[PDB]
RNA sequence: UUAAUUGGAUUCAACGCCGGGAACCUCACCGGGGGCGACGGCAGGAUGAAGGCCAGGCUGAAGGUCUUGCCGGACGCGCCGAG
């Protein structure tokens, strides 16, 4: 079934595909980059290394090493 | 290294009913769509049609954060408020489907300074 | 100050240059436009001539 | 309408029928002022009782009532004064035209002198 | 031809007396009454926080109404359903009376 | 016109379509079986309605 | 940190607490645009006050204001008290 494929409604041609390995991987690098391109919300997220589905990041997220005072 | 949406060039996007173009666009433009468009938004298009035929020769300034980006829109530079000012945007083929305010982000990034008093248990 | 000019009355005869609404009756005047009878409170677009 | 046109002379009747018949008027009627409202009435034979007095200069917005008034019957008679025609009915001002549409009680003397002014002068 | 009556009230006493009213009614004339049926008691219950502000622990009120309710049947006859037409209810009983 | 600057918009859902009927106030309204009381006002007036504190 | 990231509460007895699960409203914060002075009196006002509008500019959008002229008739924040 169409509904069972991991990439439906391709950007480019228009049709349903299913993809696998490398194109996998440079087909999802394709669409962060489109994203990055126009200065998109999402994209400037991507670029930062930040949460890009709205969540809250003042407790949570924390990778890093304690600051002293 | 042309511009194909779903298989269809620039030219054939324009040439398309607002109807037609809708099912090429994901569910929630799609809906969005579907249920018409806020008078706010009715006035701006009015205003970018205008532009387009070649009168309006002057910058095209606007509130309307959600108004969703259209094939007919592209070359046209739009300037989006974002809380305290109109920033300009320049309207590229591969914006169509976006909200405006996609594009006119509203918040400064953060560069932290020293921790203050009362930052830590032994600070206070 | 004073605006109540412009109808050609003279010596015995009144009439008016600007007619009324037709949805009202006389007394009421439009502007003059010229491209269109303003009609100052209802307004018609017949491109007046 | 202005003393600089002369109509015709000054009777005394007239004043006495349209300055002191009201104010007994005023009370048990209506009044409209102000010539630009009184031209749409008399246009339309709204008003009944069009006293004109004579203070308005020039005789540009003076010169509609005088040509228009064969064309309706248009009862009317002159007031010499201005500062209490408005205090015979009205306000405190100096009034032009005080249009009184069926006033109670004053009807024998403005019948007569709008008879004597029909067969005086029209 | 047999009248349906429904009551309810906040006050338990006031529908024991129309209750029994209703039924020395029916005794007094030749006329078969179904009991006076108890339907389930509604409870009305509200919990709310005491303080106005937030601050201090947490306490609670919880405030409660209660509503009685009782059923009747009695065969329509017009000597005894003008008897129980004019009677008087206090002013906190509900009465409604309807034909079946 | 210039009243027209300070009629406000009728909304029929949100925290600002629901006003105390004794009070005025915005927010914790208590809509149970129709009333239309802040949690303030509900404390110092249930006794008047018939409500009690059983347990 | 920011244009603002509204404010109260800091041991038990502050920190899923203010019934506080805020897209608009709530809202108190930030950028911008409009409106409001019963009642006394002062300038002023039918030779018309105060107020309102078809179209088109300014504008995010707006008879808000301006251009263009049509409206209606007794009060009057341009001024001082007071509210
Ligand atoms: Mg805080
Ligand atoms: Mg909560
Ligand atoms: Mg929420
Ligand atoms: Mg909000
Ligand atoms: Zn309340």
């Amino acid at each position: 079934p169409r509904w069972a494929v991991n990439r439906p409604k391709d950007y480019e041609t228009g049709r349903d595909l299913h993809l696998i390995t490398a194109k996998l991987d440079m087909a999802i690098r394709e669409d962060i980059m489109r994203l990055r391109r126009i200065r998109a919300y999402r994209g400037i997220r991507h670029e930062l290394g930040l949460p890009v589905r709205g969540q809250r990041t003042r407790s949570n997220f924390r990778r890093g090493q304690t600051v002293g005072v | 290294k042309e511009f194909r949406y779903r298989g269809y060039t620039l030219e054939q996007l324009m040439n398309m009913s607002l109807e037609e173009l809708a099912k090429l666009l994901p569910a929630r433009q799609r809906r969005s769509l579907k249920r018409g468009l806020t008078p706010e938004q009715k006035k701006l298009l009015r205003k970018i049609r205008l532009a387009k035929k070649g009168k309006y020769n002057k910058p095209i300034r606007t509130h309307c954060r959600d108004m969703i980006v259209l094939p007919e829109m592209v070359g046209l530079t739009i300037y989006v408020h974002n809380g305290k000012e109109f920033v300009p945007v320049e309207i590229k083929p591969e914006m169509i489907g976006h909200y405006l305010g996609e594009f006119a982000p509203t918040r400064k990034r953060v560069q932290h300074g020293a921790p203050g008093i009362g930052a830590t248990r032994s600070s206070m | 100050g004073q605006k109540w000019k412009l109808y050609i009355v003279k010596d015995g005869k009144v009439i008016r240059k600007n007619k009324f609404c037709p949805r009202c009756g006389p007394g009421v005047f439009m502007a003059d436009h010229g491209d269109r009878w303003a009609c100052g409170r209802c307004g018609y677009t017949e491109w007046k001539k | 309408a202005k003393p600089s046109y002369v109509k015709f002379e000054v009777p005394k009747e007239l004043a006495e029928k349209a300055l002191q018949a009201v104010e007994i008027a005023r009370d048990t009627g209506k009044i409209r002022k102000g010539t630009n409202e009184t031209t749409k009435a008399v246009e339309r034979g709204q008003a009944k009782l069009v006293i004109i007095a004579e203070d308005v200069d020039p005789e540009e917005i003076v010169a509609h009532l005088p040509p228009l008034c064969e064309e309706k019957e248009i009862p009317y008679i002159y007031v010499p004064s201005k500062k209490e025609l408005g205090a015979a009915a009205g306000i405190e001002v100096a009034a032009a035209s005080v249009a009184i549409i069926e006033p109670g009680k004053a009807r024998d003397l403005v019948e007569e002198i709008a008879m004597k002014v029909r067969e005086l002068m029209k | 031809q047999k009248a349906r009556i429904k009551l309810a009230s906040t006050n338990v006493r006031s529908l024991e007396e129309v209750a029994n009213q209703i039924k020395q009614i029916a005794e007094r004339t030749g006329v078969r009454m179904s009991g006076p049926i108890p339907l389930p008691t509604k409870r009305i219950r509200i919990v709310t926080r005491k303080s106005p502000d937030g601050e201090g622990s947490a306490t609670f009120d919880r405030w409660e109404l209660r509503i009685h309710k009782r059923l009747i049947d009695i065969e329509a006859d017009e000597r005894a359903m003008r008897q129980i037409m004019r009677i008087r209810v206090p002013e906190d009983v509900t009465i409604e009376i309807e034909l079946i | 016109a210039k009243a027209d600057y300070n009629k406000r918009k009728p909304r029929k859902f949100g925290k600002g379509a629901r006003r105390c009927i004794r009070c005025g106030q915005y927010g914790p309204i208590i809509r149970i079986h129709g009333l239309m009381l802040c949690r303030h006002c509900f404390r110092e007036v249930a006794p008047k309605l018939g409500f009690r504190k059983y347990e």
